[PDB]
RNA sequence: GAAAAUGGAUGGCGCUGGAGCGUCGGGCCCAUACCCGGCCGUCGCCGGCAGUCGAGAGUGGACGGGAGCGGCGGGCCGGAGCCCCGCGGACGCUACGCCGCGACGAGUAGGAGGGCCGCUGCGGUGAGCCUUGAAGCCUAGGGCGCGGGCCCGGGUGGAG
RNA sequence: CCACCCGACCCGUCUUGAAACACGGACCAAGGAGUCUAACACGUGCGCGAGUCGGGGGCUCGCACGAAAGCCGCCGUGGC
RNA sequence: AGUUCAAGAGGGCGUGAAACCGUUAAGAGGUAAACGGGUGGGGUCCGCGCAGUCCGCCCGGAGGAUUCAACCCGGCGGCG
């Protein structure tokens, strides 16, 4: 919407904003992204510290696809099933824990993030942390491997 | 509701009319044409509209009935009054006070009769 | 110094500023002291409900001067009618700036 | 003339919603007339809040107003937040509760409802407490946006743990000069 | 006589003149419609003394009275005689005038009807 | 003492019981400053109005007993209606509205707000206007608006 | 339209400083200069909310409007 | 003179602006003109003013009537 914008309010203002004396020129301080070593060397540093220069090891021909590995956090696990089957175990007369196969749900790892609730759960992942494993156990639940 | 038609209606409506710093609502059963919530005559479950009758001698009151809001057909009761300014006046001033439907426009309609009862008499120059 | 003229004000001059024009800091606002009950509503926790307390008050420097001296407003005066004799030297070197002592009155009559 | 500064005569506070929300701006009306025709300052807190933009009614998680009702002394009264309440999956009871929102998610009123509880628009709100009274006055986490990552100190400064803005996060992108002493120095 | 307005206050203009545009006179490229001057160096909107003026918020006219014609009413401009019929519960402060492009075979069956609602026009002999 | 180039400058005319120089008095003159008042706008007031509530009504006063006083029922034993001779009582509150009080008002570069300022076209709407005269244009015509601009009269024009 | 009294130098611009012996401008009409695209930031409005979004595709006996609109859900692949 | 509604459309002819010019009328004119404020004079035109408050209630005179209150019969509406 042209109505709405300042160039309305600036018609007969000579100028139009840009000052009498310093005047809107082409590239007063050049094009892009120049002088970030030299007389943009402030700026640079001071927002963008570490933009310059070479750090790591580099890889060619990377594929994101082998590196995939998609986590969940034992806060959001029970999430993955239908709150039927959360509560069906909970007043289960025998101790039958469900199971949570977090690769159908599409992760991969899961993470050791907040709190279970006090109930057992046997868990099928291909990777576990350390932390997420105890507490599946600390409830009595069981961590189990998958390819 | 009636305030929450008014939300709607206050600056967008057909019968609204803005011109010469002024504004004016053009639409029926308004007394005053005045855009405003009070007088509006058709956001209101209870609107009092006082118009000429359909010859030249007499005014035609009309009452919205509190059931059929959604039923325009049936929703509004005209009478017509024909007789002398004074018992004219009582008349619509009994059928605001008494029947407390819409107190708040009682001189409101008791003026416009007024004015609609001297303009249907003859003028002379 | 140069930008004041300042002296003891008399009994008379406290009542006659105070009378003419003397107006209330109220709520942040500038009220005329037309009544007794602005006085009151604002400094009547201190012991002063009318004009003559606030007029006491600030004449004899109370114990509350500070309260009913900062519930005035300060006192918008006229330019000095008869002129002033030099605004921009000290009163002793014939000028009006400075602290001229019981004289001040005489400023105030003129001003009021 | 006089002696003073007239830079801040003009107090920049907001006076009336943004918005052109007709329901919003009926509940204005009613919060309006209730501020000022009552003493109770919880109605001109609700009524500054009805006021104020999206980012500054951020939305009340189910977690944390439970958090917060089950202070001691917090039980049968009514909770207030003017935005919008969440759900949390990461909850799993969901205790009887009494609430008045703007607005509940679908899932965070499933939730509230099959537990028991009740909840209010501000309306009904007015009616129930006129003044407030026996309410918890609950506001999301203000500070929660990630803008307020990047705001503060300069990312380049000493002691600054300010997020810069970077079109994408890698091994190359803003972590050699000024960001390890390897390479010229660290901040 | 004519129809009178309701009340007849003083009317008092703070200026009568209108505001000319700096240098209107010299050029005729230069219509007379106010522009505010944004020259460096101009003395006008340098408010030097003996210049011309500058419209500011300081003319405004009394609320009272502003927007009422010399005859006390206020003006209402109308199309037909339905639109003249909104002024039938005002007529005592506002008068209506007619469009100028209502033709001379409408504009008779107006200001007949304003005639009857004691409505009145400011341009009645128009068209006649 | 003391001299510079067009003819010339206590500003000029002139002024010597001063219209000069120094110290002083009274009075008088006027800035957009100060005071008082009017109007405009801005800003502030945790500002007021949903009570249109001509019985409302609005500090906290009622109720039920026991005990009573002050007035109203000594031939001491003594406790009624709200309405009605009148059937009625202005305006208001586009709540984005209306109302009150106080202080304020310079402005380049620049920023922001409002614009019932203005142009062209699109969706709606005005049971809009128009060959009984549209647009345009002219005008010592009449007006409104601080202003941007606008309305109307007359003339010309001929289809929007 | 004219008279008179007081006021009153020519605008734009660059400039510490413009009435300048600084530059542009004889006059009048019409045209004439912060745009659009992509990206990013923040602020504000709206919807939904730990999600959110079909933008690409498909379905609806294509087609005045309609090159619109509606729908998909084992089209959410994918982005964030 | 004629055609045409129109030549106040006459063959680069719809409308016909401004600059600029001619003529007519009015005013003025030795400090170039022009300009702000204030008044005055003249002119043009407007109100068409040129006998110039109406509205409400009450009193008095002088008329006319589909005649008022109340009550009855229908119909409708509002509230419970
Ligand atoms: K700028
Ligand atoms: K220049
Ligand atoms: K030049
Ligand atoms: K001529
Ligand atoms: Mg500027
Ligand atoms: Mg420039
Ligand atoms: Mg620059
Ligand atoms: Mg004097
Ligand atoms: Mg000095
Ligand atoms: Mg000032
Ligand atoms: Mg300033
Ligand atoms: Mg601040
Ligand atoms: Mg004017
Ligand atoms: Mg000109
Ligand atoms: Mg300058
Ligand atoms: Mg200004
Ligand atoms: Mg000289
Ligand atoms: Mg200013
Ligand atoms: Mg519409
Ligand atoms: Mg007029
Ligand atoms: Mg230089
Ligand atoms: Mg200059
Ligand atoms: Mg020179
Ligand atoms: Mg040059
Ligand atoms: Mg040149
Ligand atoms: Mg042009
Ligand atoms: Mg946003
Ligand atoms: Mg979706
Ligand atoms: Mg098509
Ligand atoms: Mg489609
Ligand atoms: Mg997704
Ligand atoms: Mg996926
Ligand atoms: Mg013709
Ligand atoms: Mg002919
Ligand atoms: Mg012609
Ligand atoms: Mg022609
Ligand atoms: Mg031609
Ligand atoms: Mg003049």
């Amino acid at each position: 919407p042209s109505r709405l914008r300042k160039t309305r309010k600036l018609r007969g203002h000579v100028s139009h904003g840009h000052g009498r004396i310093g005047k809107h020129r082409k590239h007063p301080g050049g094009r892009g992204n120049a002088g970030g070593l030299h007389h943009h060397r402030i700026n640079f540093d001071k927002y963008h510290p570490g933009y310059f220069g070479k750090v790591g090891m580099k890889h060619y021909h990377l594929k994101r696809n082998q590196s995939f590995c998609p986590t969940v956090n034992l806060d959001k696990l029970w999430t993955l099933v239908s709150e039927q089957t959360r509560v069906n175990a909970a007043k289960n007369k025998t101790g039958a824990a469900p199971i949570i196969d977090v690769v159908r749900s599409g992760y991969y790892k899961v993470l050791g993030k907040g709190k279970l609730p006090k109930q057992p759960v046997i868990v099928k992942a291909k990777f576990f942390s350390r932390r997420a494993e105890e507490k599946i156990k600390s409830v009595g639940g069981a961590c189990v491997l998958v390819a | 509701s009636a305030h929450l038609q008014w939300m709607v209606v206050r600056n967008c409506s057909s019968f609204l009319i803005k011109r010469n710093k002024q504004t004016y609502s053009t639409e029926p059963n308004n007394l005053k044409a005045r855009n405003s919530f009070r007088y509006n005559g058709l956001i209101h479950r209870k609107t009092v509209g006082v118009e000429p009758a359909a010859d030249g001698k007499g005014v035609v009151v009309v009452i919205k009935r509190r059931s059929g809001q959604r039923k325009p057909a049936t929703s509004y009761v005209r009478t017509t009054i024909n007789k002398n300014a004074r018992a004219t006046l009582s008349s619509i001033r009994h059928m605001i006070r008494k029947n407390k439907y819409r107190p708040d426009l009682r001189m409101a309609a008791i003026r416009r009769a007024s004015a609609i009862l001297r303009s249907q008499k003859p003028v002379m120059v | 110094e140069p930008y004041i003229a300042w002296g003891y004000p008399n009994l008379k001059s406290v009542n006659e500023l105070i009378y003419k024009r003397g107006y209330g800091k109220i709520n942040k606002k500038r009220i005329a002291l037309t009544d007794n009950a602005l006085i009151a509503r604002s400094l009547g926790k201190y012991g002063i409900i009318c004009m003559e307390d606030l007029i006491h008050e600030i004449y004899t420097v109370g114990k509350r001067f500070k309260e009913a001296n900062n519930f005035l407003w300060p006192f918008k005066l006229s330019s000095p009618r008869g002129g002033m004799k030099k605004k921009t030297t000290h009163f002793v070197e014939g000028g009006d700036a400075g602290n001229r002592e019981d004289q001040i009155n005489r400023l105030i009559r003129r001003m009021n | 003339g006089v002696d003073i500064r007239h830079n801040k005569d003009r107090k920049v506070r907001r006076k009336e919603p943004k918005s052109q929300d007709i329901y919003l701006r009926l509940l204005v009306k009613l919060y309006r007339f209730l501020a000022r025709r009552t003493n109770s300052t919880f109605n001109q807190v609700v009524l500054k809040r009805l006021f104020m933009s999206r980012t500054n009614r951020p939305p009340l998680s189910l977690s944390r107003m439970i958090r917060k009702m089950k202070l001691p002394g917090r039980e049968n009264k009514t909770a207030v937040v003017v935005g919008t309440i969440t759900d949390d999956v990461r909850v799993q009871e969901v205790p009887k509760l009494k609430v008045c929102a703007l607005r509940v998610t679908s899932r965070a009123r499933s939730r509230i409802l099959r537990a028991g509880g009740k909840i209010l628009t501000f309306d009904q709100l007015a009616l129930d407490s006129p003044k407030g009274c026996g309410t918890v006055l609950l506001s999301g986490p203000r500070k929660g946006r990630e803008v307020y990552r990047h705001f503060g100190k300069a990312p380049g400064t000493p002691h600054s743990h300010t997020k810069p803005y970077v079109r994408s996060k890698g091994r190359k992108f803003e972590r050699a000069r000024g960001r390890r002493a390897s390479r010229g120095y660290k901040n | 006589a004519a129809l009178r307005p309701l009340v007849k206050p003083k009317i008092v203009k703070k200026r009568t003149k209108k505001f000319i545009r700096h240098q209107s006179d010299r050029y005729v490229k230069i219509k007379r419609n106010w522009r505010k001057p944004r020259g460096i160096d101009n003395r006008v909107r340098r408010r030097f003394k003996g210049q011309i003026l500058m419209p500011n918020i300081g003319y405004g006219s009394n609320k009272k009275t502003k927007h009422m014609l010399p005859s006390g009413f206020r003006k209402f401009l109308v199309h037909n005689v339905k639109e003249l019929e909104v002024l039938l519960m005002c007529n005592k402060s506002y008068c209506a005038e007619i469009a100028h492009n209502v033709s001379s075979k409408n504009r008779k069956a107006i200001v007949e009807r304003a005639a009857q609602l004691a409505i009145r026009v400011t341009n009645p002999n128009a068209r006649l």
